[PDB]
């Protein structure tokens, strides 16, 4: 009996295939939650500052108490 | 010579009547920097409530 090197072959390993493709962003949805959180960013961060005001008056109003110093 | 005296007579009214919130106060502004008013409200709730009691 004569014993050599046999052929396999089974899925073929798919000749040629893509593998990228377009995942999570979309594009239109992308700037709906990047300029939206502009806009969240901006309204957050401005209520801070007007609570920030009522430190400031309070601040200064302690120089125009302080007329011994 | 009127505002040194007058002095003396505002800081003598907190240490006879309500000494306790005005020390405890006193601790939280010096133990940090120079915030103040920051991360120092909730021990100035004690603070004026008692004062209240006075005019």
């Amino acid at each position: 009996x004569x014993x050599x090197x046999x052929x396999x072959x089974x899925x073929x390993x798919x000749x040629x295939x893509x593998x990228x493709x377009x995942x999570x962003x979309x594009g239109y949805s992308m700037f709906a939650v990047g300029i939206g959180a502009l806009l969240f960013g901006y309204w957050s961060m401005m209520k801070w500052n007007r609570e920030r005001r009522r430190l400031q008056i309070e601040d200064f109003e302690a120089r125009i108490a302080l007329m011994p110093l | 010579k009127l505002v040194n005296q007058c002095a003396l007579e505002f800081f003598r009214q907190i240490k006879r009547h309500c000494a306790e919130p005005f020390t405890e106060y006193w601790t939280c502004i010096d133990y940090s920097g120079l915030q103040l008013f920051r991360r120092c409200r909730k021990q100035q709730a004690q603070f004026d409530e008692c004062v209240l009691d006075k005019x």
